[PDB]
């Protein structure tokens, strides 16, 4: 129907934060593999020149951000380990939402606001935010840890 | 217990002595400011402005100097930037033409006038062009007649270093990678090998000025309680003596003459830039240091000193031989380079039962830092005079092994190999890969009483 | 300083013998040995530890201020005269003959 | 109180295992992108001249050393997925404590030795150790087939 | 006995696709870390000349290969991750078999063809099907995402 | 004398090289995006309003 | 095989200095070295 069909990358941009929380799997594709996929690809064609008189000036721009965009992807994948989730997509936390960063209410902000204009509204917190979970864990570990010891 | 299980954990507090490709952070203030081009220090990153350590409780790490790749690491960059700095500037290689030398008026001719015929930029003009020496910096041939050639002209390849770079010593970090880390030793007096105490962990070290002198050290490091001495064994004969001050004694130091630049253009886009001449009287460059504060400091080494032998008396002395580099305290002061006399700081006595210092230099322009595969490289003189104010933060001694009855134990100026200067700053750090995968048994099975 | 001792030193070939040497402060140990034409050769160079080309038969042994090289099973090219070097110094050292 | 507040990288070197247990998050990240977030967030100065000139000293130094990080950290995540735990921090397995690996008992493992001494200890085991719980994923690994066949 | 021993990187090329479903391990291991592993160990070898005269004509063949075996490894992550199953080796779907894919039945699919012969025989139709797992996890995301509104 | 041969050095380009403008594509990397202004008349400067990746 | 393959040729050169053109003489194989005009003494 909506859900079950075709959209395209960032095409919900300009969509509600609820819209948006079908159409992941089209921005979580490709931050990796969206070029090595086309790069492998099409560098195969039939040239048979691939890093010719060794490397050249395209050949670092390529490399200084194909090593770029690994460890760039790599950092969000540390954050999924890091916070106990790389289910990825949606993960839920014990993290309660402390509403100093957003008083607002449910309703209107699945609703009504999209994500670009959401996470500006709560850029500032986000380092808070994001270190909670972090210690969200850790409590985690340790009572997992606590219990491993007696059984 | 009960039945255990091997449980497997990530992100567990383990390392392992390594080494790997480290990487430099810059400075805001240096950065910011052009200075043109200076060493490779417009490559690296900028240090964080948070110095950002944790201290780690309940270790003792080992820690040794001698042994410390950061300092076959460091010399193999320091190397690799100049080398390739260099790599575009104007090449000497046809100046390799007799010199027709006269002297002009430490009186034998150190300042010399010399001519020569060149190919300008353009192969249809053979301009007879005059131009000055310093008498280190220049060799003469058969019978000394009024004829000279340069150094090494005819064994080397002489590189003109472009005036636009500059051989300020912007003070430098060591970055560690991911997956590694750098350790400290916090401690106040370190011997330089053995177990530290006081450890942490830091992300780069502290600023480090790679300044290259070769008998005495330049603002470095202080000691923190008391002078120390260190060395790999004080029996090896064969190995430097470091010493690192409390106090840094200030040294003045100065080329008192006021010269003027001559570009005489070999071309085609390239100058040979040199001395037209001289603004004002000719006089001779030197170093002024307290004789109070220095032999002060000589008090602090020696009961130091008399630590690692035995309370015997000591005895300082002038360095046994070998090039102008060892033999004198070389160094730059202001983009020029020094070569003092330093017969006066080590030529005394120390045993148990006013005015100042003035060391004679001379400047050399065409050098061989690191003593190179015939590559030698020369700087262009600095416009008028230049006076400079180092800091002696340390020195390096070298031991005469054939006790004698009188003797009793001398030491003269070390500094052959540079790998010293390195250590002498470097000593406080160490290297170590992290390894956060960690097996261990605790009772749980990977729940599969049921499928 | 170093005092290596006993200095006669001439035996059989079916024959063991055993050279000492002695020091006041600690230090790093070695041997050699000299020949018709030849100059000293290399046989020891911590103290336990050989040189290239030495067989089991040289034995050094001793954690303490006596230290000894023993050379059991001698043979014609074992003459000559040997020295033990610490650092700069040297053994006063023996010469065994024919 | 103590393992809801704040400790620092590499703190618990010298802590007992037990007490490591907590803080792992600590030393669980910036694995990688402990250099990314810096390199990325500190490069970006107003300088404007990010690899000029092409490629330099500093060039390969960082690339050859960030391109080592993240194989190296991949190598670790790799051991996490053919072992079948990339819950990571902390995961059972089905393969026994070995006494041959250490005889000494639970009390004393976790509260006395600290994590590098203990992994010096354990260190000449771990090759084998390690082969042990791939033999453990593949015989789970066959017994998931075999039923996948019939139902 | 057979399971439970030692096969060899491969081993199963010729074997059947219900035989090599007990040596995943072994080729789902060395993907990457088969050479960092050995890189690290063989390279740290007594030479101190590691990257001396910079870099080389060796120099780039490993980098421009080092830094491909990664991101094609993290390729196949990345599938497993949009899939929504990165437990790897073996993991169910709701997307149901095609039989326009292949009309064969089960008995001989697991134990007369081989992988190697059998990704042949489909080769044409993974793009179609890989799309299929893909729509079939955001169905879920926005499934999941409904329910995380109301409760 | 030529119009810079003595103050700059000149390089005979090979004639088997080409300076035919041949056209260009600036593809971007992973994790980043380039974006389009899709409007007939843009002023060059300001807020855009069909906009796409 | 004796017509010449080992030859005895001169020639001036400048030296590391370019006051100095240094009449020196040197061995070249007949194949490493081809004549010019009608065969003087030049190769
Ligand atoms: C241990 O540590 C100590 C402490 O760090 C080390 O000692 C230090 O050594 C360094 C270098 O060795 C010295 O830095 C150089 O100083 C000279 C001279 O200082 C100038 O400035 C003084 C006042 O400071 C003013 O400027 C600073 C910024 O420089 C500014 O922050 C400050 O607020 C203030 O505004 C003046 O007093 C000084 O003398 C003047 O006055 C005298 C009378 O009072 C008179 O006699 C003098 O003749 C002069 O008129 C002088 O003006 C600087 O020249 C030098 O900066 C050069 O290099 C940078 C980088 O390339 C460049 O940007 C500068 O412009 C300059 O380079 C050009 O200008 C020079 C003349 O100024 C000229 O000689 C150069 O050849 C060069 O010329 C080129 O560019 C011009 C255009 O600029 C062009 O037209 C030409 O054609 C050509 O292409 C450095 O700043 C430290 O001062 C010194 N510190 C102390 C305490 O001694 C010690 O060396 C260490 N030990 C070891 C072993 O390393
Ligand atoms: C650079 O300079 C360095 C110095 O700055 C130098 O290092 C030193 O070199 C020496 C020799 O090469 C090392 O060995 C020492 O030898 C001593 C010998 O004493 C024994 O023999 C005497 C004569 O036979 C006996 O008299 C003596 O006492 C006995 O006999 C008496 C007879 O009346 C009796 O009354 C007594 O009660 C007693 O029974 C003794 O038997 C040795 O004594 C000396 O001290 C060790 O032992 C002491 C206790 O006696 C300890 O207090 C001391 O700390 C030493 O312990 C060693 O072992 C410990 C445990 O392993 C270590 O913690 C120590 O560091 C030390 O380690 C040595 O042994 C290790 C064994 O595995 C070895 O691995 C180490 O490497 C080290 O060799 C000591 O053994 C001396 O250790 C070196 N270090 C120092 C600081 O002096 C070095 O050679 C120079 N060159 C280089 C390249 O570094
Ligand atoms: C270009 O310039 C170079 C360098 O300046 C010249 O290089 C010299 O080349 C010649 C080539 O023949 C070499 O000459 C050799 O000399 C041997 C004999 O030398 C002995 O006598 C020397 C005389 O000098 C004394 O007098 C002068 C003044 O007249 C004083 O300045 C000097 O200090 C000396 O005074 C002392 O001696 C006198 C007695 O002679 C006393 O009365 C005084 O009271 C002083 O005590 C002397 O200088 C020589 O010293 C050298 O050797 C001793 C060891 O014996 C050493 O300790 C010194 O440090 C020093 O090295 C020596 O006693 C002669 O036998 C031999 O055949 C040869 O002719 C000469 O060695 C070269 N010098 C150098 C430094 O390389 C070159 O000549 C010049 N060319 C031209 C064309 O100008
Ligand atoms: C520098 O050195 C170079 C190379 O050494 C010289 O290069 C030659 O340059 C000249 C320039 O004029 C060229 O000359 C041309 O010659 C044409 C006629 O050539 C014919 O006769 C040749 C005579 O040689 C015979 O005699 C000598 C001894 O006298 C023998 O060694 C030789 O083998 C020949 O013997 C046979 O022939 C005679 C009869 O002549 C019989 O009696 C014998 O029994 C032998 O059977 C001959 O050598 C020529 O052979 C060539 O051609 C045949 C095809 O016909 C081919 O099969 C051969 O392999 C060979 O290539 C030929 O028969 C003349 O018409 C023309 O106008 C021109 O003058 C000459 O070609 C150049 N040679 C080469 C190899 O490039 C150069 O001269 C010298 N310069 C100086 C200043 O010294
Ligand atoms: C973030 O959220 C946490 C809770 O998840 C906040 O902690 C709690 O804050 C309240 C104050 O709002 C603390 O006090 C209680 O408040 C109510 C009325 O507001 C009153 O009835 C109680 O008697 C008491 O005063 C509460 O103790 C505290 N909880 C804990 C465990 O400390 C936190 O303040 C929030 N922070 C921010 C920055 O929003
Ligand atoms: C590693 O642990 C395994 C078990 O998880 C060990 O295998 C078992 O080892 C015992 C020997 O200790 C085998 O024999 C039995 O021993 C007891 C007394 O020790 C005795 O009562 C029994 O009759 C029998 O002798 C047991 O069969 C064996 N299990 C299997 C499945 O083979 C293994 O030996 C351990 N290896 C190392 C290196 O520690
Ligand atoms: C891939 O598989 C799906 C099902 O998982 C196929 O969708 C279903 O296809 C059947 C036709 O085979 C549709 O119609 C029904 O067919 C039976 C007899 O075949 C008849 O008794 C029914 O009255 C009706 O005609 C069925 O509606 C359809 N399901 C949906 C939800 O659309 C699909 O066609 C397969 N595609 C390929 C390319 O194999
Ligand atoms: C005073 O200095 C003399 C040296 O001038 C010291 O004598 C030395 O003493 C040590 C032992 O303490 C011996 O090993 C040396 O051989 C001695 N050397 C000489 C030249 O005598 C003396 O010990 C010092 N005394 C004090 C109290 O410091
Ligand atoms: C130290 O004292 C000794 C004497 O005890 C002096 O030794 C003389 O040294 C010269 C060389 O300069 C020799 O030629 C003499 O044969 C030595 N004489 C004796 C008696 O040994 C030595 O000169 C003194 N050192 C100082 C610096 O004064
Ligand atoms: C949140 O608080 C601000 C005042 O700080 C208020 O203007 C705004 O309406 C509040 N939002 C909601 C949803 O109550
Ligand atoms: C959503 O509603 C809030 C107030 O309820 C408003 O401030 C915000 O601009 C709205 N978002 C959009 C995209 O209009
Ligand atoms: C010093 O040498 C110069 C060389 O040009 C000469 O002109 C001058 O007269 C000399 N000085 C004396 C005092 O002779
Ligand atoms: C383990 O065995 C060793 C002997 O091999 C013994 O010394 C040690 O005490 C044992 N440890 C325990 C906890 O029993
Ligand atoms: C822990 O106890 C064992 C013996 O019970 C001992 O060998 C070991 O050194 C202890 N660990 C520490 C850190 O003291
Ligand atoms: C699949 O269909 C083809 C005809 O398209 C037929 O030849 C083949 O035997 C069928 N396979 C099975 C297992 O029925
Ligand atoms: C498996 O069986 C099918 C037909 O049942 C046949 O086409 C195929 O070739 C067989 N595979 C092998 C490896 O023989």
């Amino acid at each position: 129907g909506i859900g079950a069909v075709f959209l395209g990358f960032l095409g919900a941009a300009g969509s509600t934060m609820g819209a948006a929380s079908m159409t992941l799997t089209v921005q979580a594709r490709l931050l990796l593999s969206g070029i090595v996929q086309q790069q492998n690809n099409l560098l195969r064609a039939p040239e048979a020149q691939e890093r010719m008189l060794q490397l050249t000036v395209w050949g670092i721009k390529q490399l200084q951000a194909r090593v770029l965009a690994v460890e760039r992807y790599l950092g969000d994948q540390q954050l999924l380990g890091i916070w106990g989730c790389s289910g990825k997509l949606i993960c839920c936390t014990a993290v309660p939402w402390n509403a100093s960063w957003s008083n607002k209410s449910l309703d209107r902000i699945w609703n009504n606001m999209t994500w670009m204009e959401w996470e500006r509204e709560i850029d500032n917190y986000t380092s808070e935010i994001y270190t909670l979970i972090e210690e969200s864990q850790n409590q985690q570990e340790k009572n997992e840890q606590e219990l491993l010891e007696l059984d | 217990v009960e039945k255990l299980w091997v449980t497997v954990y990530y992100g567990v507090p383990v390392w392992k002595e390594a080494t790997t490709t480290l990487f430099c952070a810059s400075d805001a203030k240096a950065y910011d400011t052009e200075v043109h081009n200076v060493w490779a220090t417009h490559a690296c990153v900028p240090t964080d402005p948070n110095p950002q350590e944790v201290v780690l409780e309940n270790v003792t790490e080992h820690f040794n100097m001698w042994k410390n790749n950061m300092v076959e690491q460091m010399q193999e960059d320091i190397i690799s930037l100049w080398d390739q700095s260099l790599k575009p500037c104007v090449k000497l290689t046809p100046l390799c033409v007799t010199l027709n030398c006269k002297d002009v008026n430490m009186e034998r001719g150190e300042i010399k006038n010399c001519s020569f015929n060149i190919t300008t930029s353009i192969r249809d003009k053979v301009q007879k062009e005059y131009a000055l020496f310093y008498k280190l910096d220049v060799v003469p041939i058969d019978n000394n007649n009024t004829s000279y050639r340069l150094i090494s002209c005819d064994t080397s390849v002489i590189t003109q270093a472009c005036p636009k770079i500059s051989f300020e010593p912007i003070p430098i970090h060591y970055c560690a990678p991911a997956g590694f880390a750098i350790l400290k030793c916090n401690d106040k007096t370190f011997n330089g090998k053995g177990p530290c105490k006081n450890v942490s962990t830091v992300q780069c070290t502290h600023g480090i000025r790679p300044v290259v002198s070769t008998q005495l050290l330049l603002n470095g490091s202080l000691a923190e309680e008391e002078v120390v001495i260190r060395s790999d064994n004080f029996t090896n004969n064969a190995k430097t003596i470091i010493v690192q001050l409390k106090e840094s004694v200030e040294i003045n130091c100065t080329r008192p003459n006021n010269n003027t630049r001559k570009s005489i253009h070999i071309g085609p886009g390239r100058a040979f830039y040199t001395t037209g001449e001289i603004i004002g009287d000719i006089r001779q460059a030197h170093c002024n240091i307290s004789r109070a504060k220095w032999n002060d400091t000589l008090k602090q080494i020696v009961i130091k000193l008399r630590e690692q032998f035995e309370n015997k008396t000591i005895v300082f002395n002038h360095s046994s031989g070998g090039d102008p580099e060892i033999v004198m305290h070389s160094f730059n002061c202001g983009g020029e380079f020094f070569y003092c006399n330093s017969t006066q700081l080590f030529n005394s006595t120390w045993n148990n039962n006013g005015n100042t210092i003035t060391l004679p230099c001379r400047i050399k322009q065409i050098i061989n830092m690191w003593q190179e595969i015939g590559k030698a490289m020369y700087a262009p003189p600095i416009r008028g005079q230049i006076r400079c104010s180092s800091n002696i933060t340390g020195l390096l001694l070298t031991r005469d092994g054939c006790i004698n009855e009188n003797g009793t134990e001398i030491f003269r100026p070390g500094g052959g190999d540079m790998r010293d200067n390195w250590r002498s700053e470097l000593y406080k750090y160490k290297v170590v890969k992290i390894e956060p995968l960690g097996v261990a048994p605790t009772k749980c099975k990977r729940r599969v009483v049921g499928r | 300083v170093l005092t290596q001792s006993p200095g006669t030193l001439s035996l059989s070939p079916g024959e063991t013998a055993i050279i000492s040497c002695r020091t006041s402060q600690y230090g790093s140990l070695a041997w050699y040995q000299q020949r018709p034409g030849q100059a000293p050769r290399l046989v020891i160079y911590s103290g336990s530890t050989r040189a290239a080309g030495i067989p089991d038969r040289f034995s050094g042994s001793r954690w303490g201020p006596d230290y000894n090289l023993t050379i059991s099973n001698l043979e014609s090219g074992d003459f000559g005269v040997y020295y033990c070097q610490q650092y700069e110094f040297f053994g006063q050292g023996t010469k065994v003959q024919v």
